[PDB]
This record gives C-alpha cells, structure tokens and sequence, in this order.
RNA sequence: UGGGCUACACACGUGCUACAAUGGACAAUACAAAGGGCAGCGAAACCGCGAGGUCAAGCAAAUCCCAUAAAGUUGUUCUCAGUUCGGAUUGUAGUCUGCAACUCGACUACAUGAAGCUGGAAUCGCUAGUAAUCGUAGAUCAGCAUGCUACGGUGAAUACGUUC
C-alpha cells in the first residue's frame, strides 16, 4: 500500500504505481529512480525497505485527494467565473472547441434520438 | 502573445483607457471591442461593455478574471 | 491501556479544571463505544450479512450481535425479523484499545483525511462517527473483504454537554476537523 | 466473555516504520514478529505506514504550498 | 471594427483510430520511390523532457537541405483484461505561427484514462504487383489536412462457372 491505495501485488511496481492517481507510466519511471527501488522487481516480491523507500518518493509528488481536489477547484474556479469553458462545462458539451453537430458524444451521454 | 517571452497581450487602446481610470477614485464603464485583449491584474475592478458582436455585454473584471481574454466572458452566440 | 493512562492522569485534570467540577465523579468518562453495521443488502443475499459479521468480529475483536428488523417495509423489501444488522459493544478495556487504534492507526488510514467531523453530537454529550470504508482498520485485508462496506461508531460519554464531550475527546487524542 | 464465541484477542506491538512509533495495544491480528517491550514481555509487532504522527492533518504539516493567486499567477508568469 | 460560416435534443453520407498476444512497451539493427526549396530548404553544434530555441555551413539543385522511411529483422518484457489493449475527455504548464489563437489554430509535456470485448436489418470495394497493409511526397499554405493528388515497401485468396 502506496500513498492511501494498494497497488497491484502480481504487477510489476512500475505498472502497479500507476494504479495511484496523479501517477503515470513517466512517473511511475521517475518515483522508481528516485526511490532506487528497480522497476522489474514486482510488488509481491517486493522487499519491506525498498516499499518504504517508493512511498516516501510518491509522498513528494502531489497525489490522489490532493490532486484530485486541485483539478476540481480549477473547473469550480472557471464556472464560478462565467468562463466560456466554464460555461460549457456547466452545459455539459465540449468545452475546448470540438465541433457539436456530430459526435461529442463523450461530453454529451448517450443518445437521445 | 501565447508564448511566455512575449508579454501578455493587450491592445494599447484599451490598455490606456484603463490608464486613465487608475487614477480616478471611481471608476467609469469602458466601452471596447477588444475582446482579444488579456485581463490584467491593474484591470481588476475595472467594468468593460464588451462587444459580442450585436451589442456590448457588461463584464466586470474580478481577481479570478485576471489572466482571461475579455473576450471570453462575454457569449457570442446564442442557444434556447 | 495506555489511553486509559491518559484519561485517568492528565484528562481528568483538564477536565476538572476547565468546568470546575466539584468532585472526580462529575469528570466525563465514555461508557460504551458501539459499532453499528447494516446490511440491508442481507435481505437480497444471506451471505452479505455473514462476511460483514466476520469483518466487525476481526475489527472488534468480540462477536457480533445480528440485528433484526423490527418492522416489515415494503419499498426495502423488509420483513420482520429478518437479519439485516450487526452489532457490536465494547466496555472497560477493550473499549479503551478500540478507541486508541482508531484515533492511532484506522483514522489515520482513512483516505484523504481531512478529521473527524466536530458537529456530530447527538447534544447530550454522545458523538457518532461513520467510517467509509472497513478497510481502514488494520486487522481487515484488501483480499480478504469482497465488497467495502461502512460501520458507524457511537461513543456514549458521561458528559452532560457536547462541550465537555468535546473537550474529553480532544485530551483522548480524537481527530478534530475544526 | 462467553467462552469460546469471541475470536483470538492478543496484546501487540504497531509500529509506525515511517515515524518509528511503536505502541502496545490488543488487537486479533497475529503477527510472526515479535519485539521485546518496555514491559518485562515480548509481544507480536504490527507495521503501520501510516500513524497519527505520519498523518499531515494531526501533526498539522502541509505538504504542499497552497496554489498562487490568479493575480499572482499573471505576475510569476510574465515575471510582472 | 466585432461576430458568424466552428451553433447542437438529433438523422444520414464519407472517413480516422480501436476493440490486443499475427499484440503493447523497450532496445538494437536494415532495405525505397516520387517530389519541394530564395529569401526559400536550412546541415552541423549547443541548449530544452519534448514541442522548440540559439548560432550557423552548404545550397536557385543528379552537388546542399527537407529526410533517419515505415512495416520489417533480432532480442527483452508484459501474459489474456477493459489489461503494460484503447486514447476519447478534462486540468495544468509550455512551444510555434500570426497585429491578434476568447468565440475558433497546430503541436508538446505531465496528469486524467470514455466508449469499445469485432458490431441488427442491411451494405461496399477488389481478378495481381491488384486487394490488404506500412510508411513517403506535393498543391493550397503565416499557421492549420483523419481530406485530395501523387510514391514506393511488403504482398495475398479465388474465379467451377453463367441458373440467378
Ligand atoms: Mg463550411
């Protein structure tokens, strides 16, 4: 268990920090060089020390709640303001410029025919 | 412009219209058809009637505002 | 019972000496911590009951007691007498090490903690306080629980007041949001 | 306690391996470590990642600087 | 001057990318064609995670540059799941073009990680260097291409036959 979330014990740890939010493959590289804990070595097998070691590397970089309450204070922030993307995002249609006539299905649901 | 090294853009015409309401204690609607023109801090507490096009919609700048085109704020087109 | 220490030492002072009680028996003390699970979920498969009873036996280290319905409702397809809770209710000792590795290690645990909430009271001195997640206690294994599940724990205290229950759980060591 | 219808209920040690925080309390767990303790036993350690000295809430530590001002931003920026 | 042609409960046409192991990632290592270029193509070197920037050689062309093709080949790793498949969406910080990227550009980095488990009725193209697949170039062009028009690499299956 890494940062409030238990990663994947069969996967390899590279992977396995992925699973964490506010971690990517480029990462999930960088927290494991840092940590000298080897990529290879899978969580499993992991050994106490080196686990201790990653998850005082993924403590210095902002991760899950912290991240996500960030990311979501921004979106807040822009429909607080009356933002044009602020204002699409409170529509629910796409809010960087991709055409609504077709598709935008993602941003809209399902259809509705 | 976008890039970094390039200042902030803003068109000098609505820039200096700003100049001059610094000074004054109290503030006055600015009329303006830049809507491509950047909030500036200094623009905070400043009320620009943006153009949409038809009409000039009233925007008043706050600190969030800052760091968003003028432009952005007031809706060009119109839906239900 | 190193949280029994504290209050039997330095919170005992605290208190007395905050509200000025006249004699050691008016200091605050907490007579019953209770873990409350329901499982209404039971009533669409048997099984759910009885994982949630293993869970609360391992965290609570005693055997629960089922609850049952008192009442058949027809909108949660609930019939009278069918097994739909269990509880559980620690005194003396084991109250005090339930307490201890709560405020120590499972509220800790708790993801994104951000503190316990300090308006919940019921207003004659007894504080509840609902866990998310079983999985933040540690004797409960991420493998071993199928599916995550909440508990409430009800600390019933001598206390007259809020205040005073407050002020014994915050010497107690408890989490505060503020 | 009725006999024999309560689980395995034993003193053990938890440890906080990032804080080096141990304490003694009851718990059914059953660990295969033990460690000699201030009281004349040795008793089964458990190992916590997380205790409330780890925690950043109960010490009150912040782990990150909270964000710049919208203001702020604009003049870090553009260095203005 | 500013907005719109870029609207969005939906329906349809033509495409693009996937739904993994005949694959994903990583490392090493080969083999083309056909084109563009003067204030334009811009090498090399340095700097940047990268998009780029800085400086600057050659080159109005079988000379120099775009521009190292890619698939491929040989290893290594993952191990049958919504995943080390997929990459939509959104946040943030950038780069570049342009007077100016708000409405409404392209691209990069990091994080986020949708639907999708091979598709009802129905329906399309193709007889060989073709289909399929893999990259390459050009026009337009400040910037902007999943489009269009060109180019090669690898490279099939089957055609009894004319009742329908
Ligand atoms: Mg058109």
């Amino acid at each position: 268990r890494i940062a409030g979330v238990d990663i994947p014990r069969e996967k390899r740890v590279v992977i396995s920090l992925t699973y964490i939010y506010g971690i990517g493959t480029s990462t999930a590289q960088k927290i494991l060089e840092e940590a000298n804990v080897s990529a290879d070595t899978r969580v499993k097998d992991l050994t106490d020390d080196e686990l201790g070691r990653i998850r005082e590397v993924v403590d210095g970089y902002k991760v899950e709640g912290d991240l996500r309450r960030e990311t979501n204070l921004n979106i807040k922030r822009l429909m607080e303001i009356s933002s044009y993307r602020g204002i699409r995002h409170r529509r629910g249609l796409p809010v960087r410029g991709q055409k609504t006539k077709n598709n935008a299905r993602t941003r809209k649901g399902p259809v509705k025919t | 412009a976008r890039s970094i090294k390039k200042g902030p853009f803003v068109d000098e015409h609505l820039m200096k219209k700003v100049e001059a309401q610094e000074g004054s204690e109290k503030k006055q609607v600015i009329k303006t058809w830049s809507r491509r023109s950047t909030i500036f801090p200094n623009f905070i507490g400043h009320t620009f009637a943006v153009y949409d096009g038809r009409k000039h919609v009233p925007v008043y700048v706050t600190e969030d505002m800052v760091g968003h085109k003028l432009g952005e704020f007031a809706p060009t087109r119109t839906f239900k | 019972n190193r949280l029994k220490e504290k209050f039997n030492t330095e919170v005992t002072e605290n208190l007395m000496k905050k509200f000025n009680y006249s004699s050691v028996m008016e200091v605050p003390k907490i007579d019953k911590i209770v873990v409350n699970m329901g499982v209404g979920d039971a009533v669409q498969n048997s099984k759910v009951l009885d994982n949630a009873v293993e869970e609360l036996e391992l965290i609570t280290g005693q055997k629960p007691l089922v609850t049952k319905a008192k009442k058949s409702i027809a909108t949660f397809r609930l019939r009278e007498g069918m097994p739909i809770g269990a509880k559980v209710t620690l005194r003396g000792e084991r109250m005090y090490e339930f307490l201890d590795k709560l405020i120590s290690v499972s509220l800790p645990r708790v993801r994104d903690f951000q503190g316990v909430s300090k308006k919940a009271f019921d207003g004659r001195g007894n504080y509840t306080l609902g866990v998310k997640e079983q999985l933040i206690f540690p004797e409960i294994d991420y493998d071993k629980v199928s599916k995550v599940r909440g508990m409430d724990i009800v600390i019933v205290t001598t206390a007259n007041t809020d205040e005073e229950a407050r002020e014994l759980l915050a010497n107690f060591g408890m989490p505060f949001r503020k | 306690m009725k006999q024999g219808i309560h689980p395995e209920y034993h003193q053990v040690i938890f440890l906080d391996t990032t804080t080096n925080f141990k304490f003694l309390s009851g718990s059914t767990k059953t660990s295969s470590e033990m460690m000699e303790w201030e009281d004349g036993k040795e008793y089964p350690v458990i190992r916590l990642d997380i205790s409330s000295d780890s925690h950043p809430f109960y010490t009150g530590r912040q782990k990150f600087a909270a964000a710049d001002g919208r203001v702020e931003r604009f003049n870090k920026k553009f260095g203005l």
